[PDB]
Formats: C-alpha cells, structure tokens, sequence
C-alpha cells in the first residue's frame, strides 16, 4: 500500500500510522450474509488478520511485505492515521499481488487438509503417510517455485486430490 | 490591479467525492505588463499545485487573470489560512489576500420538512418547504430528491442570521399536486460540517 | 471618489404615512478638498430639496459624505430616474449615478402561512412560517403580529429569484410552544405594490 507522499512528494496529508490486511472467515460464517448485509460484517472478529503494519520509523513512500500463499477472495483492510478530528487516510493504490491460478481455493484446501492427515498419528501406516508427504511437498514446491508453472501445480494437485481417502 | 480571493462551495467541502477550489481572481490587470505570478500558501506552507485558468473570452477593457487552487477538505474544515500572493511587474510590491472558514463554535442544523399550505392545495402545483435552522457557520448545502431521483425544480434561500446567533434558511420544492396526492416521498438533504458524515435527511409525504 | 446611490425601503414606498428616501453615499472622498456639491434630478427636473446627512461617528481614514433625498411615492412607483450628480474639486468632472424601480409586469404575492413542523413540536419553542411567492418586483415587506400586537422575534429571508421569473421569500416567527398550543392568532402581514392598498394578511393558528 502507498502513502500520499508517493503521489505528491510535498503533501500535507499524514501517512498511514497503522493498518491491517484481513480476509473473510469463510469457514465459520456464511458468505451470503456479507453480500446481503455488508454493513453488519465490519468488525475485527468476523475477519482474520493476515498481516499488520505499525510505522515505527520515518515516513515512507509505501509499505510492502510477503504473505503465506492466501486465496480468500473477499478481503478487508483498515487504515488509521491517528491524527485527531479531520485526519483522513490517503492511499493512492492498494496492491494485493500474486499469480493467476484457476481454482486456487480448491488447490490450497488440498494442502491444508493433507497436513491435518499427517497430524493423525494413529490413522494409517507409515507406508501411506510417507506417500502423502511426498505428494504434498511436490505441490508445495511447485507453489513456491520461482517460475510459476500452473500445469505443474495442477498436476501435483490432481495427484494429491484423489490421494485423500478419509475414514 | 485588484485581487479577489473566493472560498470553496459548501457542497464541495462537505463531500469527499467532490473537489473544492479556492479561486483567486485578479481584475484590472496591467495591459502593459500582463505577467502575473501567483504564490499560494497554507499557514506559511507554500504549495505549488495551483492552476491558472485560461483567459476567458472577455471582449475588451480589462485583463482578468484567475488562479484556482485545489484544497484538502480537512484543511478547510480545520480552518487553515489560504493566502493568494499576486505578483505583477507594474505592481511595486505583491498584493496578498487571505481567506479561512468562519471562526466559531459549530452547531447542528435542525431540519424540518413542512407540507404545502391548506390554501395552496387549490392550486395545480404545490410548494414543499424545508426549514433548516440553528446551524453555524453559514457554510451549508441543501438538496431535494423524490423517490431517490434528484429533484430539478427547487430553490433555496441564502443563510439568514437568526436572533440567537445561528443561521437559518428555507428551501422551496415546486412540484405538481398529482405527485403529492398520489403519495410520493420527497427528501430534504441537508449537508453541514456538524452532522454525521456531514449529512442528514428528512422525508416528507402526504397524510 | 466612489459614489453609491441606493433605493428607498420597500416598506416606505408602500405606505403613504411613511416617507421614502433615495440615499446617495460617497466614499473615498478627497481628504485635501472635502467639498462635495450634490445635484439631484428626477427625469431631468432638478430638485433642490435634498439634505446632506451629518458626518456619522466614522473611524477616521476616509470621508463618507451621505446625501438623502425625500421622494414622492408615486414618482418611485411610476419609476422615475433619480440621478445623483456628485461634484468634488479634486474630481476632474462630476460622477453621476442613476436608479429606478424594477422595470417589468408586476405580480401579486401569493401569501401562505405554514404551521410548525411535526418534529419541531417536541421542542419547547416552535417556528411559524410564512411563504410568499410569485411576486414581482423584489420590493416587498413582511411583518408578524400576535393578537394585534406587533411581534418582536421573527426573521425574513431576502427575496429569492424563482424559476418562472417571479421572486419568493419565507418569514420565520420564533415563538414559545405555550402560546401556539393555547391557541393565539399570528398574522403574516405582506406588503407589495400589486395588492389592495399595498397590503394583505394571512392568519395562522392551531388546529
């Protein structure tokens, strides 16, 4: 996210002091509540803070930070200058950066569930639990690959898709 | 050369989507030396983001060099001194003009919609009134809207100084009697700095 | 030296018992040569019945020589050109200023009294409104009176230009809710040249 100093160097606007990028808690609550009633859903409890900011230093053009491969398509963000009556936040642009990936939600549900199965110690033999880890790390490697080949991610996801049995 | 600094429109300063301007007109500008250098300050903080407006098509007589400055809403509402320093070669030393928001304890506008008169019901058109009193400063904006759709045919009186010290004004919405009797909604949309989101509405309908 | 000719009060020109005045102020008068000779004309007919007003308190700096002229009502209403020719020794040649009544088809003011708002009834004081629309010219006067006794606490808005071409204005009478609920009479007393005896009333009371 950018401060107003990015747009107009000689600005009088106060920079964003503290901010919080957040994602919707899709697992807990219903999605159609937010669509119909977006007003009600505007509290920190309903969303999940993926990253925060605190300006413990000099003024800057922008703040940037990495994220842990998130998908949640519905986002919330807050900006606080903390400058008393009439101190409006000014953000020229807000960037959520990543890569295009059809069914990014489905693919990441495969990885997160695969971890939960490897947690289950007394579920399946080591022979099949080891097959899980090799299939999961294959995908996670293609996720955090420097070159972003989607076909390789789709392949490793498809391998890990039917690999999940359950019981 | 005479300078004429002018404040922004109330509606612009009370809506963040709109952009307020502090115009600095200069009339009777020297025909011999027509160079005009504007300097813009905001409590000493000289800004350089002004825009000289193109020379409009005045027939003859006197050059009229306008200079606009886009301003922050907060800066106006906080009441910062916008200063327009005009500089002409004919002028021995620069002419400065300063402007700011009205200085005084702000007060909330009590908004009241009044229906047409009992006598006016005989006429084919009626006049929906909107009283707005007890507000300060005079910087205010009012608008009508029928069933969401912004209204065309209405007029608003200037802010008039009340006895206590606050201001007041009325706004006359002229509509057909058909739409009144049928039972539409008409909403007086007052906008003042001492309101929630600088905004408030009062609806009006037949009973 | 700058001259500023001013018209008579509407109330004075619409009541024959009162006496209307056409004031001719002169500001920035020469400090060196402060002699000012006013000449007064009425369609060329020079009159010599003016009265230079005494120098009011003033806060030094610049002389402000006022000159009043008592005028006939009929002469104003007929629309005769009152001309104020100022003559100063410093001034190379006399400055003339001319004034007359607004030229156009006069129109009758439709007077309408509106009661306090349904919301304002909660407040300890109320606002009695008097709409006056569809009149021309802007020369008009309005007054309230409760049970015959002239009212003190009211304010009238300036004449505002309406869509059709006529003017309009409101008049807010602030009274206690006690006197309203008890059931007194309040009368909006409009005065315009296009009325019977330049006068009309509309009463207002609780129902």
């Amino acid at each position: 996210f950018f401060n107003d100093s990015a747009r107009n160097p000689e600005t009088t606007n106060k920079p964003i002091q503290e901010a919080s990028l957040q994602i919707f808690n899709i697992k807990d609550y219903n999605l159609d509540n937010l669509l119909e009633n977006p007003n009600k859903f505007d509290d920190e409890k309903y969303w999940i803070t993926v990253d925060t900011y605190s300006a413990q230093g000099e003024r800057a053009t922008a703040f940037s930070n990495t994220l842990n491969n998130i998908t949640s398509k519905y986002w919330r963000v807050v900006f606080d200058t903390k400058g008393d009556r009439y101190s409006s936040p000014v953000v020229p642009e807000l960037q959520i950066l990543g890569y295009p990936l059809p069914n990014a939600d489905t693919i990441m549900k495969t990885v997160t569930t695969a971890k939960e199965l490897s947690q289950q110690k007394d579920k399946f033999s080591q022979k099949m639990l080891d097959e899980l880890k090799i299939k999961e790390m294959a995908l996670e490697t293609s996720l955090n690959s420097k070159i972003f080949d989607v076909t390789a991610i789709n392949a490793n996801a498809g391998v890990l898709k039917d690999c999940i049995e359950k019981r | 050369p005479s300078v004429f600094l002018f404040p922004p429109k109330p509606k612009d300063t009370l809506m963040i989507s709109r952009t307020p301007e502090v115009t600095c007109v200069v009339v009777d500008v020297s025909h011999e030396d027509p160079e005009v250098k504007f300097n813009w300050y905001v409590d000493g903080v000289e800004v350089h983001n002004a825009k000289t407006k193109p020379r409009e098509e005045q027939y003859n007589s006197t050059y009229r060099v306008v200079s606009v400055l886009t301003v922050l809403h907060q800066d106006w509402l906080n009441g910062k001194e916008y200063k327009c320093k005009v500089s002409n070669k004919a002028l021995p030393a620069p002419i400065e003009k300063t402007i700011s928001k009205a200085k005084g304890q702000p007060r909330e506008p009590q908004v009241y919609t009044l229906p047409p008169s009992r006598e006016e019901m005989t006429k084919n058109q009626v006049s929906l009134t909107c009283l707005v009193k007890g507000f300060y400063p005079s910087d205010i904006a009012v608008e009508w809207r029928s069933n969401g759709q912004p209204e065309n045919n209405y007029k608003t009186t200037p802010p008039v100084l009340d006895s206590d010290g606050s201001f007041f004004l009325y706004s006359k919405l002229t509509v057909d009697k058909s739409r009144w009797q049928q039972g539409n909604v008409f909403s007086c949309s007052v906008m003042h700095e001492a309101l929630h989101n600088h905004y408030t509405q009062k609806s009006l309908s037949l009973s």
